[PDB]
């Protein structure tokens, strides 16, 4: 979601707040983590974001010890096709439904 | 007392209605922003039709009942006095700022934590603009550019015809009544009047003061070289009361009786002009047939039937006092002016009484001419915020380029400085941003072109094609970048619209309740 | 048919106690947010249109006027909260509706009314003596010189406010304008203007009364400014030629009578200007604008004379010069005529203004705002009158505690191990009297946008640790030490804040049937 604001910026166009719009609903997912981690989640994502803009990947949230943590010490990784084919699969559908104008029925 | 039938709006609900009666308002004069803005109708009260597109009218001219859209209308007042041309921007401006914060309210922010996002961009919008700014008549003064600068306000107005010839009046105006190094000019020694009849190319520049009365008597001199002027209250004739005199005369005997008595007081007064030394004599009232009888044997000119207030302007301008009767008469209470004339209005019979200076003073007035009193009445407001450009780049020469490149160039910065504020005011800076686009977006809105593919077309060019801020066509000339186009708009109007747009907002939040008594 | 009552309404027993429960919580429920220096404001409109904007919460009580029998109660105490103290009525309506919250579900389970009573009356008499030990008296300590304590206790109140930035040179201002007082210090003595235009650092502290003189009128390039002892008169007559109040009618059929009746009108307000100079009186000080006729007299006469002259800066003047208001001219004479060392009409801001000097029985002086706009000045307006308040305070009393809810949860805490000992009925009460004390420092982390319940846990754990000191900070979120940070309270304030709350809170347990007379 940080990266793809930067991108925003240098095109033109309608792409510049469609976008935007998709790295606006990437923050989804970390808010609600910190929702059932006990946090707060309007002022969890806003600190994520200024560490991972001076930091690395290593900045997450923690949800055994319920704070923000290093990800990589307290042993959490997931391999990379999982969030290749999230964003892949989503994407299709999302794309799918915006080209739908009418449903007809047929017998 | 009266508690019953009390209405009262609280809570979180009671913020969200103060939003959508300020964004009533916003909605309003967003349509009317830029030259292109559409106009307004206007139904007085007594059945009267006018028809405008300045925003302080408007704002003067709309009656609202609910209290934060009072609030709004107050903020015209104090902006007038600086700017008085981009008002509406500033009311737009503010609704923006509302209108982004309805989002952040659904968050659970706190509405003094919005507040306080909104003042820490503000610093940093203020402090962009001194960056990009530059200058014009830094260091030498000149008359050269300045003219040119008011040319370009004036075309927004129904004057755009004209708009060439009064440049160089309210340059010359504002310099006689005040140099530019003392940078300080009063908008109350500068009076703008007008009459129907002629054409907007026939404006002149008097210095002085201008009534519009005729003579005592059609055969006075129209020429008065030295300056002698007699400003008293009363006519020169038997003291009149100032309503009805209503003499009795019961015969012949009190006929012959009381005639030599006003026949001594026919001499007594009009050679006593002479004793003064004065030559012009300024009365409230008027003279009889015997009276300016002497005056044309003495060659003594006069003004009749003057009016209430201007007898305190004429003594201010010309530099005299009021006289209440003859007996205080002195040399030092005569006014001074270089010359003295009558000009008529093609056969009219108005002859406004024209005192000329014949050098520079400290109070002039402009006299407008047309053939509709609503377009004279929009000149006047023509000159009033093109006195304010003047003033401005006579207080601070350094300048912003208009056009929509100002706000732009704004929000880049600002968005970039969002992410140094590891804290919940970075939503406030994010929304503060998307707020300054929406008066560049109301421009080509009423232009008839795309708003979106027009902002973030421009934005692309500012990052990409050149650092200086590039702005939008509104007028469908040649291109982009109106450095070429010459639109520009002074710096201290540009600090005042983020300043005074801020402090709307803040009033706004920080109100959650509004209480008030029912009819019982 | 015959009937006891006859329109009469009356309750008594549970319900009726619970139905004044509920009363109170409404009169709190609008100073509540009101509470802190940073808290929001509010917006009364009254029958006449015009909107009263203020976090005051003595001025927000006045123009309620609730019908409410149980609710005038609590009006009441904040009027002699005004008295005693002059603050901390939004503490004490607050606060006194919070015990009744806390008790309200025991009165439901049948506890009686009259052991409630006893619970508040023996848990504040403990807590007058816990406030009298903690309070420490900090006069000479650590040999600074008492003019530094002050500027620093009004540097933290004006932290994080548009003078934040220049606090550092309004902060000598504020200290100057009390030492320039007498010993009897009061705050309506010290008045404050305000002028548009110039920086933060334009604000000039004057010793003198001063006033924003809108006189527009003519008489310039006359009436020398200097004066070494003028003679300032008080009066509201107007001087204006033709005038609305005073004029001359006459209507007769004789021409020569004319010429005497102009001057008559005339010759009245010739008498009216030479009445002022029969006495001496260079200094003209009038309430009613003075017309251009009026001016060019004192001209001449060497003497100085402005009008449209508000009437509260003609008491201030009052006090000041040492004379006193006279309607007309002719009782004018020296015992209502003031004197002043140094008189100098300023144009500073522009426009002019005109300020007394020296004054031998003035005790009052008049501070300058100098901003971009009104709503800078309006609020540093009060902001700064805050400030004279913490160093005039800190003046009289010597003995004081650390705010921000600081001994608002030593209370709580000394009072909740005590409750532990005292086996009965009274320990649940005591327990919920002590609970009920929180509801201060919880309110100021709400009206600062923060989290309330990460602060307060965090603080009460830090009580905990010995630390008596420790509050809420409004600034910075966190816990910090209000002592070291130098807000601070007089101890007998506090005390009294607790005495009327539970004063009030006792009335309205012990009131059980409400009779109302038909008429």
């Amino acid at each position: 979601a940080l990266r793809l604001t930067e991108y925003s910026r240098t095109l033109s166009g309608m792409e510049s707040y469609c976008v935007r719009a998709f790295a606006d609903a990437m923050e989804v997912i970390p808010s609600t983590l910190a929702e059932n981690a006990g946090l707060n989640p309007i002022s969890t994502v806003t600190e994520l974001r200024n560490r991972h803009a001076q930091g690395e990947k290593t900045a997450g949230i923690n949800v055994r010890k319920g704070g923000i943590s290093n990800i990589l010490e307290e042993l959490v990784v997931q391999p990379l096709l999982v969030s290749v084919s999230a964003l892949t699969l989503a994407t299709e559908t999302v794309r799918s439904i915006l080209k739908i104008d009418d449903v007809v029925n047929t017998r | 007392k009266d508690q019953d039938r009390k209405s009262r709006l609280m809570g979180l609900e009671a913020l969200k209605s103060h939003i959508m009666a300020a964004k009533a308002v916003a909605n309003t004069m967003r349509t009317s922003l830029g030259p292109n803005g559409l106009d307004k109708m206007m139904v007085d009260k007594d059945g009267d039709v006018t028809v405008t597109n300045d925003g302080a009218t408007i704002l003067s001219m709309m009656d609202v009942d609910h209290q934060i859209a009072k609030l709004m209308v107050e903020l015209s007042k104090s902006q007038d006095d600086e700017i008085g041309d981009g008002t509406t921007g500033v009311v737009v401006l503010a609704g923006a700022l509302l209108e982004e914060a309805e989002q952040l309210l659904d968050r659970g922010i706190h509405p003094i934590r919005i507040a306080d996002g909104y003042e820490q961009a503000a610093r940093v919008a203020i402090e962009h603009l001194d960056k990009i700014s530059d200058s014009v008549l830094v260091d030498i003064k000149d008359t050269e550019p300045l003219i040119q600068t008011a040319k370009t306000t004036l075309g927004s107005k129904v004057v755009n015809s004209c708009h060439r010839q009064m440049a160089e009046i309210a340059v010359n105006a504002v310099l006689t009544v005040a140099d530019m190094e003392r940078r300080d000019v009063d908008f109350e020694l500068i009076k703008v009047e007008g009459k129907v009849g002629g054409r907007l190319e026939d404006t002149k520049l008097i210095k002085g003061v201008i009534v519009d009365k005729d003579f005592s008597h059609p055969q006075m001199p129209k020429k008065v070289e030295d300056a002698k002027i007699a400003i008293l209250t009363c006519p020169f004739e038997p003291p009149k009361p100032k309503t009805k005199h209503k003499l009795d005369v019961t015969s012949v005997e009190d006929y012959k009786a009381l005639q030599k008595y006003e026949k001594e007081k026919f001499e007594e007064m009009i050679q006593q002009i002479k004793e003064t030394g004065a030559n012009l004599a300024i009365c409230q009232w008027g003279f009889d047939d015997e009276a300016n009888h002497l005056l044309l044997q003495n060659n003594l000119p006069a003004v009749r039937w003057v009016g209430g207030p201007e007898i305190e302007l004429i003594a201010i301008a010309t530099g005299g006092r009021i006289v209440p009767r003859f007996s205080e008469l002195t040399a030092e209470k005569l006014g001074f002016a270089g010359l003295v004339q009558e000009i008529s209005f093609g056969t009219t019979k108005d002859k406004m009484l024209v005192i000329e200076q014949c050098k520079n003073s400290r109070a002039v007035t402009i006299f407008i001419r047309g053939g509709n009193k609503m377009i004279i009445e929009e000149a006047k407001r023509s000159l009033h915020d093109a006195l304010c450009v003047i003033r401005n780049l006579i207080r601070d020469n350094r300048v912003v380029y208009g056009g929509g490149a100002a706000e732009i160039s704004c929000a880049l910065a600002v968005s970039q400085e969002a992410d140094k504020c590891p804290t919940l005011e970075q939503y406030a800076m994010r929304a503060f941003a998307d707020a300054l686009e929406v008066i560049p977006m109301a421009l080509s809105e009423n232009s008839g072109m795309n708003p979106i593919q027009t902002m973030t077309e421009v934005r692309a060019r500012q990052v990409k094609e050149m650092n200086p801020a590039l702005g939008i066509d509104c007028l469908h000339k040649g291109t982009n970048d109106m450095k070429q186009q010459h639109v520009i708009e002074t710096l201290i109007g540009k600090k005042q619209q983020i300043s005074l747009a801020t402090q709307m907002v803040r009033m706004i939040l920080k109100i959650d309740d509004i209480r008030k008594p029912g009819e019982s | 048919v015959i009937l006891l009552k006859e329109g009469t309404d009356s309750s008594q027993g549970i319900p009726q106690l619970v139905s004044n429960i509920s009363a109170c919580q409404v009169i709190a429920e609008a100073v509540r947010t009101t509470l802190g220096p940073r808290g929001m404001d509010k917006l009364i409109v009254d029958g006449r249109g015009k909107a009263t904007i203020s976090n005051d919460g003595a001025t927000i009580l006045k123009l309620l006027d609730v019908v409410h029998p149980a609710a005038k109660t609590l009006v009441d105490i904040a009027k002699s909260q005004d008295a005693e103290v002059g603050d901390g009525t939004t503490s004490v309506t607050l606060l006194a509706a919070e015990f009744l919250k806390q008790v309200k579900p025991y009165v439901e389970e049948g506890l009686h009314p009259q052991i409630i009573i006893r619970a508040f009356r023996t848990a504040t008499q403990l807590a007058v003596n816990k406030i009298k030990e903690i309070a420490v008296t900090v006069k000479k300590a650590d040999k600074v010189e008492q003019r530094k304590l002050l500027e620093k206790c009004a540097m933290t109140a004006l932290s994080s406010k548009l003078i934040s930035q220049q606090k550092a040179f309004f902060a000598k201002m504020v200290v100057d304008a009390v030492m320039m007082l007498d010993d009897l210090l009061q705050l309506k003595m010290i008045g404050i203007k305000k002028v548009q235009g110039g920086a933060l650092e334009d604000s000039q502290l004057v010793a003198g009364v001063a006033f924003k003189k809108t006189f527009s009128y003519a008489g310039f390039e006359m009436q020398p400014k200097k004066y070494h002892n003028p003679k300032i008169a008080l009066l509201n007559v107007e001087l204006e030629l033709k005038a609305e109040k005073d004029n001359a009618e006459i209507r007769v059929h004789t021409v020569e009578d004319y010429q005497a009746i102009v001057d008559a009108e005339w010759n009245i307000l010739y008498d009216k200007l030479e009445k002022i100079h029969h006495s001496g009186a260079k200094v003209v000080s009038s309430k009613l604008p003075i017309g251009d006729v009026a001016t060019q007299y004192f001209a001449d006469r060497d003497m100085f004379c402005a009008g449209r002259v508000p009437e509260e800066d003609l008491k201030r003047t009052m006090m000041a010069c040492g004379g006193s208001i006279q309607t007309s001219v002719n009782a004018l004479s020296a015992d209502v005529l003031g004197r002043c060392q140094v008189f100098e009409e300023t144009q500073i801001g522009g426009e002019r203004y005109n300020f007394f000097t020296g004054c031998p029985k003035a005790k009052t002086c008049t501070f300058i705002l100098r901003g971009g706009a009104e709503q800078f000045m309006e609020e540093t307006e009060r902001s700064l009158h805050d400030a004279i308040m913490i160093v005039r305070r800190a003046i009289k009393n010597d003995s004081v505690v650390a705010g921000g809810g600081a001994i608002e949860m030593e209370l709580s805490k000394y009072l909740r191990d005590y409750s532990r000992t005292i086996p009965g009925k009274q320990q649940l009460l005591i327990g919920a009297y002590a609970k009920a004390l929180e509801i201060i420092p919880r309110q100021l982390c709400d009206n600062a946008g923060f989290d309330a319940t990460n602060i307060l846990n965090k603080l009460r754990a830090r009580h905990a640790q010995g630390g008596t000191w420790y509050g809420v900070d409004i600034n910075n979120e966190d816990i910090a030490d209000n002592f070291e940070a130098f807000v601070w309270e007089p101890a007998m304030v506090r005390i009294n804040a607790l005495t009327a709350a539970s004063e009030a809170a006792c009335l309205i347990v012990s009131v059980d049937e409400t009779i109302k007379n038909p008429r």
